[PDB]
């Protein structure tokens, strides 16, 4: 069975920094695409960042490019989100997802439990 | 129709469990409404349980033939039937050649539950 494994979230001041780690274990092959989505209280769930297994296909949401940096171990089922210059609007549960295409929510069939990130002003 | 009910209607026949008559494609392409407007040049029916087919969405992730990456290749070969138009077809009356084969299938997956919505290929 494929365990999704996330870590790195929690409380952080505005202008602050955090690093989300996600790894999919128990999958015999390599998810070509993995990425981060996030949902806030009330707000619908939305895409954040996504990257392919080569290191390419990189895509960020128009609201966070320049402040946020995805990366993966090449060929491995791991994905990381370095977040800097954090605002209160980044406050949300961040979900790690694997096995879909770009930031297309319906195309991923593996989702982690979610990592809460809270950014006080 | 949901994309999942449309994949079951266009590509699933869990009852055969292989195409033993070559009249099969002529009478399944009609049965599944694939000849209502024009002759669908090609189509593949899968003769496995839907549990065996839906379970492909958690097996090897591979690249869809159009560039997308949410396609999946089956662990074991599956019983399939290739329906191909003959040289003598044309849309009033559609004519199809039947080929039974045991191949691995490749499908694009979506949704919760995460299930096949497009049939991509056979290997």
């Amino acid at each position: 069975q494929v365990q999704m494994v996330e870590s790195g979230g929690g409380l952080v001041q505005a202008g602050g920094s955090l690093r989300l780690s996600c790894a999919a274990s128990g999958y015999a092959y390599t998810y070509i695409y993995m990425g981060w989505f996030r949902q806030a209280p009330g707000k619908e769930r939305e895409g954040v960042a996504a990257m392919d297994s080569g290191g390419g296909g990189t895509l960020y949401a128009d609201s966070v490019k320049g402040r946020m940096t995805i990366s993966r171990d090449k060929g491995k089922n791991t994905v990381y989100l370095q977040m800097d210059s954090l605002k209160p609007e980044d406050t949300a549960t961040y979900y790690c997802a694997a096995g879909g295409y770009e930031l297309r929510d319906r195309t991923y069939g593996q989702w982690g439990q979610g990592t809460q990130v809270t950014v006080s002003s | 129709e949901t994309a999942a009910a449309k994949f079951e209607r266009q590509h699933m026949d869990s009852s055969t469990s292989a195409a033993s008559s070559s009249n099969y494609c002529n009478q399944m392409m009609k049965s599944r409404n694939l000849t209502k407007d024009r002759c669908k040049p090609v189509n593949t029916f899968v003769h496995e349980s839907l549990a065996d087919v839906q379970a492909v969405c958690s097996q090897k992730n591979v690249a869809c033939k159009n560039g997308q990456t949410n396609c999946y290749q089956s662990y074991s070969t599956m019983s399939i039937t290739d329906c191909r138009e003959t040289g003598s077809s044309k849309y009033p009356n559609c004519a199809y050649k039947t080929t039974q084969a045991n191949k691995h299938i490749i499908v694009a997956c979506e949704g919760n539950p995460y299930v096949p919505v497009h049939f991509d290929a056979s290997v």
